[PDB]
């Protein structure tokens, strides 16, 4: 695929089919649907981890206790040291997978059309397909419906 | 010739957010996670009022330093606000012994109740009423501590005090005291008439026998003396037992501890700012449903979890 | 795919055969054993690595050491959260991997088929071939065995 | 006519959790965190541990005469004491560096304890006198086993000058007290001379005691105070004692004859009759897996402990 | 494909051209210049991730504060567990994406001459593809070229 | 004709580690751990190090006659102390709060030493009689240089008023002592005065001091001991010294000339002349690795320590 459409304002994923009657955008809500869950669930997800995350507290030392006072120190810093990492390493992570999860999405919708109509459309290499037969509206909604 | 293709969602968003091999990568959408802002000032938590102590410490709030009257007797509070090096602390100079720990009680205690538990007059073989020094002034004048009495002899004599006070109260009592360190013999005498003093103190847990310690040391505010003052907490049917033949510093006041629950000693140098809110750091009030924020690491109340990180943001929607 | 067969108890992965002989289930053992050694290796290496795990001793206080008591158990609680968030996050991490890497070897090895017959037989979509000649069981097991 | 490719499944429900998605049914599945226990205290790897029942630590080293249970036991493999022992000191007042001793504690598996200075030793000082209605045994007063309240004698009280060198080659753990009175009368009437002092040194120590005479609460119906202290006598070092008053003198101390590892247990069980490779204060675990959420304080080979409500690890595939 | 190629020290994916005129090896500039990147990015933000890790420091103690020595000593000693963790399992799952990464690559390069030629060349199976008609050189470098 | 697509591959032999597979072999690895160390103690920066060789911090600072080569030191960028310096307190003791001073002493890289109170300014007191046989030098009793042992003169030990301004910009770390005699006529010979105290006071400090005369073991040949106390005098502060006897007086005090990041290093081994961006107690350090394993207690710039045996950043393609 060259890059996205602008002209699909309705969903993540979808269509753009080219007809006799006329040519316009889909999108595809049983897979649109399954990619909302998936983020709304690692989104959640990566706010309840970190909701366990060390909280300092204020503690007062005098002039001969300067030993525990350098040890508190170092060990406050140590642990929101230690929790930035994991918030950053995790958002990075998730980052990855993220836009490599949409990426198969987009994989995994390009083989169904080509699994749902195998021996009768041929496939370009662009993201596309032409068919060997006439599709109408109808026809055309039957590959976006699954049923076909 | 009829067709379908499979393709995916674009725009015009700008916004970046970066991945382990790709940093300032443009994505369709992008849900930033932290919060950055803070309203810079003091607010109630909740509903209820912080103890803002201005210029005055701890140790001059519960004493009773002279220059500290407006906390007398304060109302119930949230947290308290400490400025990082108050000007009024121990006015007489001196030490409060095991001050961090007490400290550390009070981050537990949101109201106190004071009492009278040593009425002034009732010192009638003593002299009550001259305890003073011009280390510790108010309103032009050598004044002291409201909290302590500042004992000395009277009609050229000091009988050895004994005095005993029973917490018959359902809470528990801190109950402050304290010693005088003078600068020479000729002064103990003046003072205290006897030369070799002590003070007893005993609980049920307390066994303390303070004696003075005479040395020739700098003037502070004034003052080569010194104070070093004491507390306990008294438990409820326990009985604090006072013994002294000089250089006592009485209990007049000490404070019930009549609510308990989660407060904190904040360092900062804000002023009361009239707002209310859920989340106080020292900076600043936050008002926010960002998971985290970076702040300050020292907070109170419904909070974010903070980080050190200038930025976080979880991408959301596909490349662009 | 449609889904699992139930059918097939010898492995992870394998061929279900229908032929003028008969028809039956047959495990690949070559992808089998790439696959009980990946996982046996995360698992072990999941062990060992927390092996360098936070203990908890207890130490106690006296009553005008509360101070360093309540750092004490701040910093035991505090390790005890980070090494809790990284049990279960490397369990959660390691899981999405080991489904993809299943997922991962069924495509590896559709191709693998599809690839040995490129001119002798069609892909139909549902995860299977058609011969466009005679094959029988000693062909199938060639197919089943690498050489072909 | 036809081959295809497909994968395992049977009738197995078990679920899995991943990044983003949860409840998710696998065909095999390895739990790998613990989350039972017997519920018991038991001996570790054949070892029984010292179990002070009703007596805290300072109770059976003093020798509180309701722990005698405890004069002298056998090496332990972990130490278990309740949260508020009934049993501690008896005669009231504290016990110097107490946290620190305990410290030491953990690290020791076996006392020998020994007599270091015979109660008949003392010719010119009352040494069976010395009891108290807060330490009562069988009917009557007593006090601390291990240690002796020394009292005048003739309405004298000499100065004591005693010496005991550790010709032992352990570790000792000596211990000493000071008694603080209530007045003066009753200081002149247990010890004639009303200033008094307690000098200890070793080749490490250097102290001087002096008693705090104050008014305070009746604990155990006592308003004095015995305040304890305590010291390792190294091999071939010596303890010296001066005093003309207020003096708790030694009389068995303990040699240290086996270090290891151990630890103070805070516990509310009693002894369960079971042997155990790992131990908490809740109750022993035997285990193959790699974690447990059972309790964070635990003895010997134990798997590491997470605060994990559940943790099971994705093997097969989805269902 | 069966395995790699040794002819091959250009640089670390590229073609094998067989012609009428001769036969040598090509590197994609194009993919190998952004899998450099793509790998120096990688190094230089496990480096720079790693900048804020704890740092022991010497503390001494007496004999009468061996409970807060040992406080200390685990404290330092946990906190340096926690880095090393940190450290080897970001190496191990760093190498597993950096393996895979190269794997698709490949991938996405085979599918580009699959995609390139479509219709006029056969797919093989081992990594390879059969021209219907005559490619030269300059034709050969219009499918490297793209 | 034909095309076929591929990638690079050598004779590497070289691996790396993966989550779910060890030694695997890859045409291009990266190390980025260094295991190597040079073996020595070098100049941080091109600033050497305080070597205390066989001297203690505390023999340093009160100027233990074995610790000559330390008398007036130049700026360190650290200081390292062996485990146990043979040459500490000369005559037995203590060093009040010495683990407290060793703590500021790591954030000070410069002294500068000065006379405060000379030994010829002690008119009606011996100064030149405070000798041992615990500190000897050069076949002679000695002792510290930096303070002085008084004793009575003629029989008579007046009560001593010293009184020290700091009207210097520094700080002044000040050190004093108190001789705890071991019997009343040791006392009395060496003070004259049976009953005695040291008083000190700054503007901060408020201590009196009594003797603790008692029997205690040999250490170096003396039952008696030194107890040893310092403190901070800030610039324009005075330090006021009142006594009847045991004074062990300042004769030098050290001005904090410089403050920074330094650090007090254990280690056995002797300067290495050589110079590091990273030091550790066993080794410098020249590397561009991120992490190492030689040792947590790092000084200078350095990579991020870890406990790791291995770390292999895997770049290019499997073999
Ligand atoms: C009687 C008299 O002349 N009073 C005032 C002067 O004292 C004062 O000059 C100050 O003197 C200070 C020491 O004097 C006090 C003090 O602390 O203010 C005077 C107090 O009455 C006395 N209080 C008691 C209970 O005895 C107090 C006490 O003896 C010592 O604190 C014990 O250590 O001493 C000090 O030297 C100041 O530096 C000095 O200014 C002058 C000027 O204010 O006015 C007089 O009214
Ligand atoms: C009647 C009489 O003269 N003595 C005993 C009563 O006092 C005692 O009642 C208890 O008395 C307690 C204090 O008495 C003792 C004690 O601790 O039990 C008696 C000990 O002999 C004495 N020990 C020594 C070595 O002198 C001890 C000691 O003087 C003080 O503890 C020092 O602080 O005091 C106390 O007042 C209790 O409130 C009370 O129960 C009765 C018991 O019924 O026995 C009498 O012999
Ligand atoms: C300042 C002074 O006069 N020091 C004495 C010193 C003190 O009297 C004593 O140390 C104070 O506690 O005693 C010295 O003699 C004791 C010493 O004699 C040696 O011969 C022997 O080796 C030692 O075991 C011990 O008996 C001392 O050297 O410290 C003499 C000194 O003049
Ligand atoms: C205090 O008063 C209560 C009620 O009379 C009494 O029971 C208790 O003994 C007293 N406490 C002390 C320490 O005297
Ligand atoms: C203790 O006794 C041994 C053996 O008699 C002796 O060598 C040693 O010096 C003594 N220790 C002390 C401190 O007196
Ligand atoms: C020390 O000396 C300075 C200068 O003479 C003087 O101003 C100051 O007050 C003195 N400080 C003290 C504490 O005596």
């Amino acid at each position: 695929i060259e890059g996205g459409w602008q002209g699909m304002v309705d969903g993540w994923y979808g269509y753009h089919h080219s007809n006799e009657q006329g040519s316009g955008y889909a999108a595809d809500k049983e897979s649109t649907q399954k990619a909302i869950d998936g983020v709304t669930n690692k989104v959640n997800s990566i706010i309840d981890k970190m909701n366990t995350q060390f909280e300092a507290v204020g503690r007062e030392f005098n002039n001969l206790e300067r030993r525990i006072e350098n040890l508190n120190k170092k060990m406050e810093d140590g642990f929101l040291d230690v929790w930035t990492y994991n918030a950053e390493l995790l958002v990075l992570m998730e980052n990855e997978r993220t836009l490599d999860f949409h990426d198969s999405n987009v994989k995994n919708l390009y083989d169904k059309v080509r699994l749902q109509l195998r021996d009768n459309a041929k496939e370009l290499g662009n993201g596309c397909f032409e068919f060997y037969h006439r599709c109408d509206n109808e026809c055309m909604e039957s590959v976006r419906n699954g049923t076909y | 010739p009829d067709q379908i293709c499979i393709g995916y969602h674009a725009n015009n968003s700008t916004e970046q957010v970066d991945t382990i091999m790709e940093k300032n990568v443009t994505v369709t959408h992008a849900q930033d996670i932290l919060e950055k802002t803070h309203n810079g000032k003091l607010c109630d938590l909740d509903g209820v009022k912080p103890l803002i102590l201005r210029d005055c410490s701890v140790a001059g709030w519960l004493l009773g330093n002279p220059m500290c009257d407006e906390f007398l007797n304060v109302p119930e509070w949230s947290y308290i606000v400490e400025k990082i090096n108050p000007a009024n602390d121990l006015c007489y100079p001196g030490n409060f012994n095991d001050y961090e720990e007490l400290k550390h009680l009070l981050s537990r205690i949101n109201h106190f109740e004071k009492i009278q538990i040593i009425p002034k007059s009732s010192w009638s073989d003593h002299e009550a009423s001259a305890g003073v020094s011009s280390a510790c002034p108010y309103q032009g004048r050598s004044s002291f501590f409201r909290n302590v009495v500042w004992l000395i002899k009277k009609d050229n004599a000091y009988p050895t005090i004994k005095r005993s006070y029973n917490n018959t109260n359902q809470e528990d009592l801190l109950v402050l005291w304290g010693i005088h360190h003078p600068n020479d013999a000729a002064e103990q005498t003046r003072l205290y008439q006897n030369p070799t003093t002590y003070i007893s103190v005993g609980t049920s847990t307390l066994n303390q026998r303070l004696v003075p310690k005479i040395a020739t040391r700098s003037k502070v505010n004034g003052q080569s003396g010194r104070m070093e003052f004491f507390w306990t907490i008294l438990k409820p049917n326990d009985a604090i037992n006072f013994e002294s033949n000089g250089n006592f510093i009485a209990p007049e006041n000490a404070y019930k501890i009549v609510k308990k629950g989660d407060s904190t000693i904040m360092k900062s140098e804000l002023e009361y700012g009239n707002c209310n809110t859920k989340c106080q750091t020292p900076i600043g009030a936050i008002n926010s449903s960002m998971p985290f924020h970076n702040i300050h690491p020292l907070t109170i109340g419904e909070c974010p979890k903070y980080v050190k990180s200038s930025r976080l943001v979880l991408a959301t929607g596909l490349r662009n």
